[PDB]
């Protein structure tokens, strides 16, 4: 077919397969929920078979994943590596101590969610997320990206 | 047809330096007990063109920092690395360079500036000092990689990269000079900045500016040199067997020894911790100069002693 | 020329793709060890460009001074790097 | 496990101990 | 002086074998068998035409075809 | 000695700001900045129950999960003058020791990422996965189980469970044995490592280390041999005692306690009792579920427990155990309230970050990253 | 010995159905294996069991086509699975 | 298993041995079917010219006793 | 009993062992036929769609309120489950329905509050709350994370089949 419709379209697929088979997280590594992402690294649930890489710096990261309390100190830095990272870029909260509060929600030195500072795309739940959680969530922003259609609102713009 | 001949040597080496990366995310897999990346396309032959894609697209985002640096930096990498394997003499070689070695080792050396461009260009504190480590370390190694050479062609008889294949007609140029290769393979190494010699860009270097598009360009560099250095190996020291009627055989061969040397140092990188930045320096100039320079005089001395000058031409 | 157009391919590959990037995505030297080390980079670069005529010089008739001359290149050299290693040289 | 008995002889000599004895593999 | 050899063989494990190197391709060329060779396999080898003297008489050199048995050989180059 | 803020994604726990002065490579003066991850945990637990605060001390220091929980069971039943059942000491001992083995695995493996060694980490991190497992099949959490509770365990073992720390156990060593063959004598761990961060017999004790800290510069002193908690009295160990204290020295002690661990859970298998998990005084320990859902005395004492508390009696007590780190120890001053007054958790951690300066002097950059491994620092504790 | 490994992988090829039939699988999973079937739910799911592989891989459950009529062919999702068969994957309960 | 690493290999290395070969039949058509004549020396290029200069307008094409 | 873990003549043979140690790099080639071993070994890993890490029945999970399987609700709002929850994720307000009986009006988990202890699983007398087996509930926005009456009686509903399971083999253990 050659309706640019359909010439878009498919490139925006294109586009949206790229960024979503390979993303490259980083992580904060904010208390515990580290622990749980660190077996997702590891040998039973591998995050590289996705294309998820196991590590990479601000500059080269796609996804960041705040793993743990964004305690008022951090809530700083947090915003700054976000505002590091390049234009297509994506926060996926981990833990019930970053989703929200968590069990410290009440406290006077942790922030109630990092929503509050970073824009949140995916929200992973429990208190140690379970790795397969975090999977099904890093394999969720990857439906959310390839539902993204950055190209044709271009074109019906 | 000679444009013909410039994309083959090119396009087939961008597309194998694309398929290193593949071949390095599931060999260092499988070492650790994991797949690697088989999901994306089938086993995973997708995966690299994926990243370069997102990598593209994402924002060059030039920080700022000195602009023009930031990006000759990484074109003078791709293309100081792609340039080299213009002489390499798989079988025939491209152009055929009567000085060729000398033209590998000199187009090395330019290598080292990309590293202190980018690291100047990044505006950092930290950066700066980051490309320090590495042209530091580029020079210096550079120092035995010369000698290394200059040992191997007084058994040569000459420069050029075609002569060996000649030189190496009965035996290997590792049964004999095999302790400078051993200092040949430590040296590409170091000089690709693989593992157990990467402390640059451990943490603490060129790249922390860079993302997307220039990252890939150097990236792409790294690569590309992962195999020439490996594959200079796979000439120098392993020569693969040449029989005139039929030139392939050497190629085949080539193919054969440049992938296991190559596989060589993604197994050493899964194996090892990576060096001190003095216990780098440490090694090149206690370690292995003082036994490359005296090797090097064994070889002005073999050749004379054992009336064996080899034949120049 | 032959060379020069594998280059410019070269170069233009290269310069193709960082721009694709970009239009596509629409002080302190303490270390004067660092300076000694690259201080000695050049010497021994310097003694490198000496000992590279070596191949050609191979084949020359004399052969005695060759070696004689040679032998006494790397000697005086390595000796200038043994003296690196007993000051606080090389030893960053 | 499945070493087909050369696989795991490499596996064995490059080890220097037998994997065969402590697999990776759990099983029923 | 056993030992200055003997820790210095087991650590420090370079210097002795790089010094023992120096040394024997200094001495190796003093005594040998065929250090000589290299002078002259080097010397014989034709690179510049041997331009021909004119034969005012009384002289050994190879006249004509350059076969004659007189003149220089290599003989020694060959079963070298 | 230009300040370089080296720190936060850096090769500490999230949280270092360690400010440092480096006259090029070389280290001037290291102070490290905490709290990055202070979130509370001490004045959060004054609200709550002690039950209902039995959670935070898992997070304190989440790589040693439970060992952690054994430190206030410990605590508050000291303050109660109730002592859990055999059965529950054996599980707290079982589960005390694999919960070591899982900080050490997380210790050297981590060590040597930073250090840039990557295989061993994925090896023993599917070992480490297998252990997880045991939790969730024992309390149901993966990590952050609070399965150790201040009467005892929650709930006895699955039926079946010990079966299988035993086959771990059986084969766990080989696993430690292959990482070794990587990195005990590689020619370049060695070097990393060795004559880093020596710290004296004096010193060690002045500034408070007491843990493989103390152990590794010679010190015998393992508070589980001098002063016995649970029943791990009964059982028999040797301390990994080291000399030449360094980074190498001390490593090779975790690797021998992760040996002798396994000793310790091998004997543990062989000798748990028959009996109860959890103390039989409906005072202490909530009610079988059975027993509420049949007897009045039990439902009152289930619906005062859960909703109020233990009300334990006025008191102050410094507890410490043996966690992975070294002496995790909680000063819990009680009023007679079923919520806790204070609860100052000593952490293993505090005191040896703040060695960092003392140890890592005249020391390169790539100096400092060893020594934070060599602390098995989590910023959990240190911040808490 | 390694002939035996070959069969084993012609047979895994030709047992998922014709050339086209492995393509399927081949793409959505990237793993081949054979398996005897233990179920098939109402919503469209195919569940396999293998006692000779390991823990972790020994259950797999084949995803179907529009299960809710949600084009799932190639966004497979971890929550298609039913309530029901979602223990016997995860080796809750050993019972199909 | 590790049979899996083999799929990349194969790409690698069948993109290191066209380069070879290559390089090794396009001068063999592109030099009258012989090797492309490797002009080291002043000597050999003389010769090669010579040989230019000897018949037609390209050095392959060699003239034989039968001139 | 204590060990010592690193507490410590010169020949040729031994130092030429030691040289040859330190020259042809001999224990650097050790390490590497380690990695090589496992090269070998069956990788570890799970296809993390189709195949899935086990979980057995104290696994706590997804909160769910269950009902009778006559069809009423379990709960009776006693509220100590909003008394016990360590997080204060339980919110409940309640009033005497129709019929007379003891409901809640409102039951609001906030899950992102919540740290999974399980301690509301324990409290219940009822046991009306339960840790439910599934931990896949990622969700885009926030609120959703929030969870009222109806979301979790909705999730008690879709589950009930496997939590009784769960419930069926581990009580007998509590
Ligand atoms: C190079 C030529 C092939 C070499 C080779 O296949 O070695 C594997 C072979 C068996 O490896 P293994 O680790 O014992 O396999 C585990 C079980 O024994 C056998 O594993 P299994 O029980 O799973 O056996 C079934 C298996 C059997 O698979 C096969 O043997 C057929 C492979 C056909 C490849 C074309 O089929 C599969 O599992 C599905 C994958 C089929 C091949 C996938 C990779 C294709 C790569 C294509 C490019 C190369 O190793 C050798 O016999 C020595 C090869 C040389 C080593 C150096
Ligand atoms: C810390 O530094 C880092 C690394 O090195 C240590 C990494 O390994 C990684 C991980 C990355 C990888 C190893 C995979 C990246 C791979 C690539 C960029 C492949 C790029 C390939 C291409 C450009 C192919 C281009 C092909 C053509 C133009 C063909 C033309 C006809 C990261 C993220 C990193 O930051
Ligand atoms: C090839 C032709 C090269 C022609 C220039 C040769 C060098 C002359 C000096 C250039 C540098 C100083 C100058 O006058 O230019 C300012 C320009 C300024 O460029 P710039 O803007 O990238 O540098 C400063 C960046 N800011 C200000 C944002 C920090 O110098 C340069 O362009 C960088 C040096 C390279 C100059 C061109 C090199 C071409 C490739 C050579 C390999
Ligand atoms: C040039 C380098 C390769 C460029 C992309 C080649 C095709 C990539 C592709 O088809 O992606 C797979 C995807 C299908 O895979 P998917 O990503 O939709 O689903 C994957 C499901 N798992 C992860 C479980 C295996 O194809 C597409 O949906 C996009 C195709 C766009 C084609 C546009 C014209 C070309
Ligand atoms: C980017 C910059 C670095 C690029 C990569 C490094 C290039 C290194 C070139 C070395 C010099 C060329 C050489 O050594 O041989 C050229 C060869 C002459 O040698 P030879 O074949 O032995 O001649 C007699 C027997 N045939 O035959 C020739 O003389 C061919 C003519 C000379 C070609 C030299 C290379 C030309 C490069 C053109 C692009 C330069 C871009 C420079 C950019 C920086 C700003 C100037
Ligand atoms: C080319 C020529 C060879 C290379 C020359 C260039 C390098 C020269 C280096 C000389 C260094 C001398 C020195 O001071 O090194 C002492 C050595 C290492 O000590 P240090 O550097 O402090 O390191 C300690 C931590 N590893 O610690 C030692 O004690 C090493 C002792 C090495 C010598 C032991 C004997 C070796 C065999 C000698 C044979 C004859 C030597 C030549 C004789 C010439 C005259 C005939
Ligand atoms: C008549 C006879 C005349 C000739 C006489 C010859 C005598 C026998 C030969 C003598 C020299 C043999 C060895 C030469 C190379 C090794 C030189 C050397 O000493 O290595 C340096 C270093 C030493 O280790 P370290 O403990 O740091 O130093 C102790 C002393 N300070 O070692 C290292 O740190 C190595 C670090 C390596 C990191 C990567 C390891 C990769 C290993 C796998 C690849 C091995 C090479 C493969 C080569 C393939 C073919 C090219
Ligand atoms: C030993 O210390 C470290 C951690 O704790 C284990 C981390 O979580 C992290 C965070 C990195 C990941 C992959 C969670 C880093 C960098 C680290 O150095
Ligand atoms: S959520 Fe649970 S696990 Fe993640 S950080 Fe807060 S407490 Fe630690
Ligand atoms: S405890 Fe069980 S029953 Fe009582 S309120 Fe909370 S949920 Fe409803």
């Amino acid at each position: 077919r050659s309706r640019a419709e359909y010439v878009v379209t498919k490139l925006d697929d294109l586009i949206n397969w790229a960024r979503r088979s390979s993303l490259w997280p980083m992580t904060f590594g904010l208390a515990c929920c580290a622990v749980e992402m660190m077996h997702m690294a590891a040998p039973r649930y591998d995050m590289d078979r996705f294309g998820v890489v196991f590590r990479a710096s601000p500059r080269q990261a796609d996804v960041m994943i705040v793993a743990g309390t964004l305690t008022n100190k951090m809530a700083p830095a947090l915003r700054k590596v976000y505002d590091q990272m390049p234009e297509p870029r994506y926060v996926v909260s981990m833990g019930s101590c970053a989703n929200g509060g968590g069990y410290y929600h009440y406290s006077y030195s942790v922030v109630r969610g990092c929503d509050r500072i970073v824009p949140v795309d995916i929200y992973v739940p429990g208190c140690p997320p379970t790795a397969e959680a975090l999977l099904y969530g890093i394999l969720q922003l990857q439906r959310k990206i390839k539902r993204e259609q950055k190209l044709k609102i271009w074109y019906r713009r | 047809m000679f444009f013909i001949n410039i994309l083959t040597l090119l396009v087939p080496i961008l597309i194998a330096m694309a398929f290193l990366t593949l071949v390095e995310r599931k060999i260092l897999g499988y070492m650790q007990l994991r797949k690697g990346p088989n999901i994306v396309g089938p086993y995973g032959i997708l995966q690299p063109f994926a990243d370069a894609m997102k990598l593209f697209m994402k924002e060059p985002m030039r920080p700022t920092t000195s602009m023009s640096l930031f990006i000759i930096a990484p074109t003078l990498s791709l293309t100081l690395a792609l340039s080299l394997w213009v002489p390499l003499p798989m079988p025939h070689p491209l152009i055929n360079l009567n000085l060729g070695i000398l033209f590998i080792l000199a187009t090395s050396s330019l290598s080292v500036y990309s590293i202190l461009w980018s690291g100047w260009a990044s505006n950092s504190k930290y950066s700066l000092f980051g490309a320090l480590r590495a042209v530091a370390q580029t020079i210096s190694y550079e120092v035995t990689m010369a000698i290394i050479l200059l040992s191997v062609l007084l058994m040569n008889g000459s420069y050029s990269l075609q002569t060996l294949i000649t030189t190496q007609e009965h035996m290997w140029l590792l049964l004999p000079a095999w302790p400078m290769a051993m200092m040949w393979f430590i040296s590409t190494l170091a000089e690709t900045n693989r593992a157990p010699f990467d402390l640059t860009e451990g943490e603490s270097g060129f790249n922390v500016e860079y993302a997307a598009g220039p990252f890939a360009l150097f990236f792409m560099a790294e690569y590309t040199n992962i195999i020439l250095m490996n594959a200079l190996t796979t000439i120098i020291f392993l020569g693969p067997l040449y029989y005139i009627n039929l030139p392939e055989l050497y190629s085949t061969n080539f193919m054969m020894e440049a992938l296991l040397l190559s596989s060589t140092f993604l197994w050493i990188r899964a194996s090892y911790p990576r060096f001190r930045y003095d216990q780098l320096m440490h090694l090149l100039w206690k370690n292995f100069l003082p036994l490359t320079l005296a090797l090097c005089m064994w070889h002005i001395s073999l050749p004379i002693f054992t009336a064996g000058v080899p034949p120049y031409m | 020329m032959n060379l020069y157009t594998v280059i410019f391919i070269n170069i233009l590959l290269s310069l193709t793709l960082i721009l694709v990037a970009f239009w596509l995505p629409q002080r302190l030297p303490f270390s004067m060890k660092f300076f000694l080390v690259a201080i000695t980079f050049l010497l021994f670069d310097l003694e490198i460009a000496l000992l590279l005529p070596l191949p050609w010089a191979i084949q020359t008739i004399k052969t005695s001074t060759m070696m004689i001359m040679a032998f006494i290149l790397v000697t005086i050299l390595s000796l200038g790097l043994a003296y690196e290693w007993t000051q606080k040289g090389l030893e960053w | 496990a499945s070493a087909t008995r050369v696989i795991q002889k490499l596996r064995n000599w490059a080890s220097g101990q037998d994997l065969q004895a402590k697999l990776q593999l759990r099983y029923q | 002086i056993s030992a200055f050899l003997k820790n210095a063989w087991a650590k420090e494990p370079v210097l002795v074998v790089s010094f023992s190197v120096w040394g024997l391709a200094i001495i190796m060329p003093m005594i040998s068998p065929y250090t000589k060779y290299a002078s002259m396999i080097n010397k014989a080898t034709p690179y510049n035409y041997p331009v021909p003297v004119r034969d005012d008489g009384n002289m050994p050199d190879v006249p004509s075809h350059p076969q004659d048995p007189l003149g220089p050989s290599l003989d020694w180059l060959k079963n070298l | 000695n230009m300040t370089l803020n080296f720190g936060p994604h850096p090769a500490a726990h999230g949280v270092l700001r360690l400010v440092l002065e480096l006259s090029g490579e070389m280290v001037r003066k290291c102070d490290p900045h905490i709290g990055l991850l202070h979130r509370g945990t001490e004045k959060l637990i004054e609200y709550k129950t002690y039950l209902q605060a039995l959670p935070y001390f898992d997070r304190l220091d989440y790589v040693s999960m439970m060992c952690n929980e054994q430190a206030y069971s410990i605590a508050v039943e000291k303050l109660l003058n109730i002592q859990p059942p055999p059965r529950a000491q054996w599980i707290r001992v079982l589960f005390g020791e694999i919960t070591r083995i899982l900080n050490h695995i997380m210790a050297v493996t981590t060590h040597a990422l930073d250090i840039g060694a990557m295989t061993p980490f994925f090896w023993m991190f599917e070992e480490r996965e297998k252990m997880f497992e045991f939790y969730e099949r024992v309390s149901g959490a993966r990590m952050h189980a609070a399965y150790i509770r201040p009467g005892g365990v929650h709930q006895d073992l699955p039926l079946g469970l010990l079966d299988d720390i035993y086959e771990f156990s059986k084969n766990f060593s080989l696993r430690i044995d292959e990482v070794e063959e990587m990195l005990t004598n590689n020619r370049i761990w060695r070097n990393r490592t060795v004559d880093i961060g020596v710290v004296t017999a004096e010193d060690a004790l002045n500034y408070g280390f007491s843990g493989v800290m103390l152990r590794g510069s010679g010190i015998q002193w393992d508070l589980r041999k001098t002063q016995p908690y649970d029943v791990y009295d009964q059982v028999e160990f040797d301390v990994p005692i080291g000399s030449r204290g360094d980074c190498y020295d001390r490593y090779l002690c975790r690797v021998e306690e992760m040996r002798q661990s396994l000793r310790i859970i091998e004997q543990c298998l062989n000798k748990m009792p028959p009996g109860e998990i959890k103390v039989d005084d409906a005072k202490v320990s909530p009610p079988k579920r059975a027993e509420m859902k049949t007897s009045m005395e039990s439902l009152i004492h289930h619906f005062k427990l859960y909703t109020e508390g233990y009300q334990v009696p006025p008191g102050a007590t410094y507890t410490a155990i043996e966690a992975p780190k070294g002496e995790f120890g909680v000063y819990l001053v009680s009023d007679g309230s079923s919520r806790p007054y204070r609860c100052k958790i000593k952490a293993p951690g505090f005191a040896h970050l703040a060695g960092l300066d003392k140890m890592s002097k005249g020391h390169m950059l790539a100096d400092v990253v060893a020594i934070i491994g060599t602390q098995d620092i989590v910023f959990g504790e240190i911040d808490r | 010995e390694l002939v035996e490994v070959l069969k084993r992988g012609v047979q895994q090829v030709t047992g998922h159905g014709g050339l086209r039939g492995l393509l399927r699988v081949f793409f959505r999973a990237n793993d081949i294996r054979i398996g005897t079937l233990v179920g098939e739910d109402k919503y469209g799911n195919k569940y396999y069991e293998d006692n000779k592989q390991f823990f972790g891989r020994h259950r797999w459950v084949i995803y179907t086509t529009e299960m809710n009529g949600k084009n799932t062919f190639w966004d497979v999702d971890g929550s298609m699975v039913p309530p029901e068969w979602h223990r016997w994957l995860h080796c809750m309960t050993d019972d199909p | 298993m590790w049979f899996e690493i083999l799929p990349g290999l194969a790409i690698m290395g069948v993109c290191l041995v066209i380069p070879g070969v290559s390089t090794a039949y396009i001068h063999k058509f592109t030099n009258g079917g012989k090797e492309k004549r490797v002009a080291r020396v002043q000597y050999q290029w003389y010769l090669m010219e010579r040989d230019r200069r000897i018949s037609g307008v390209n050095r392959y094409y060699v003239s034989k006793g039968l001139e | 009993t204590y060990k010592y873990v690193n507490k410590k003549e010169v020949d040729m043979k031994s130092a030429t062992d030691n040289a040859a140690r330190i020259l042809m790099w001999t224990e650097l080639i050790r390490g590497l036929g380690m990695t090589l071993s496992y090269l070998f070994r069956e990788p570890a890993t799970i296809n993390y769609p189709f195949e899935k890490g086990p979980l057995s029945p104290r696994f706590r999970g997804e909160h769910a309120l269950r009902r009778y399987p006559s069809g009423e609700e379990r709960c009776i709002a006693c509220k100590l489950c909003e008394a016990i929850c360590p997080a204060q994720a339980i919110t409940i307000e309640a009033e005497p329905r129709a019929d007379g009986s003891r409901r809640t009006t409102r039951y609001d988990i906030d899950m992102t509050k919540c740290i999974y202890c399980g301690f509301c699983q324990e409290a219940c007398p009822v046991d009306a709350i339960v840790e439910g087996p599934n931990f896949e509930f990622s969700t885009e926005t926030h609120e959703e994370l929030l969870y009222n009456k109806e979301k979790l009686l909705n999730n008690g509903d879709k589950w009930e089949a496997e939590i009784a399971a769960n419930i069926q083999a581990d009580y007998l253990y509590r």
